[PDB]
């Protein structure tokens, strides 16, 4: 009954977030990785200004 | 309401002022109440996915553009 | 009032601001197509909650009887 | 995404919806095996009583 | 063996007699379908019987158990 | 004469064939409602034992 | 077999034989035998009736032609 | 079951059976009456001849 489906949709909602965490954490690491190379390569290119 | 999420958040409340009044167990809302903040947690996270997706993207061209 | 009414209003009040929004119409019908199946999921939640609960009675009361 | 979150929905509600119509059948028969065995037993409580 | 081969052997003797005695085929290919439905019948009924059977026992033991 | 009498038997057996196979379904069925209530009953009276 | 009634008659023979030695109650087996009877009443009947059906009509000629 | 076949068996055969005897019993009785006639005519017939 109604129960039982509230339990079923809790177990589905629940894994959901635990995929959308997992997948927002790798996304923050890609981030991070990806901005760490864009200040480096920037840096290069103001030092050839000077 | 400025936005769905202010909508849903509202139309949550209603609900609960309803099954409140009915009187439905403390069990059965404490469940409900944490659904209703996983599914606000969960569009929040679709959002941010969506965007940093996108920003990734233009970052991987910022970076090939400045080598 | 009751469930189904409240439910049949906040359905209302989401597709008007949806629309107001500019959603765009396969996902407004796919919420239109959601909409009825939750609501013929009520009706079918319901015979079943009745029938089970009748079901429970009998069983306690042959229980009872034998 | 958003999206696929609601094809998805469509199909387990859609899904559910026809174990409900089953299972309507399924306690529609409990219930004229029960309703006979209340009969039966009662009968035989009744015959005890003499 | 059993009921079912004595049957089957009977089928076979009374196809043979009808054909020696010129049966129009209509009647035959009648029977030969009442035959079918009947080997057919038995193996249906027998699923019943045992599962009847079990049936019988198990709402017995529920009711010395409750 | 013979000729209706044989046609009548053949739908007689054809319909009852019919109502054993849905006989089987739910009779299988009942089966399942059994062995689940026997579960119950055994547990409980095991609970009782200590 | 001579005929189908005695080919019948056999054939019941043969199936009370093997039930009786099967060993089915005395009830199921004289309830079957009284179909059986009936089965062989029913028969002949059928015929009769196929027969007095064909003479009736041969008498309805007869008398016309007489009058 | 078998038995409740049985029971149902032996209400249509007994049910045959009946209605066969009282077509049999008004074919016997119209063949008498046509007989009857028959005879008379014949009867007549003879008498012509003489
Ligand atoms: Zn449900
Ligand atoms: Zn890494
Ligand atoms: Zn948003
Ligand atoms: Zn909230
Ligand atoms: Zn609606
Ligand atoms: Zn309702
Ligand atoms: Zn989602
Ligand atoms: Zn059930
Ligand atoms: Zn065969
Ligand atoms: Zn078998
Ligand atoms: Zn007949
Ligand atoms: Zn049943
Ligand atoms: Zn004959
Ligand atoms: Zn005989
Ligand atoms: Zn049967
Ligand atoms: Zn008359």
């Amino acid at each position: 009954g109604t129960y039982e489906d509230l339990v079923q949709a809790q177990k589905e909602i629940t894994a959901h977030n635990m995929q959308l965490r997992e997948q927002t954490k790798q996304l923050e690491h890609d981030m991070a990785e990806l901005r760490d190379q864009s200040q480096l390569l920037l840096k290069a290119r103001c030092e050839e200004l000077k | 309401a400025a936005s769905i999420e202010q909508l849903l958040e509202r139309q949550w409340s209603e609900g609960q002022q309803f099954l409140l009044e009915q009187g439905t167990p403390s069990d059965i809302l404490g469940m409900l109440k944490s659904l209703h903040q996983l599914q606000v947690e969960n569009r929040r996270l679709e959002e941010q996915i969506k965007n940093l997706t996108a920003k990734k993207e233009r970052l991987q061209l910022l970076n090939a553009q400045l080598s």
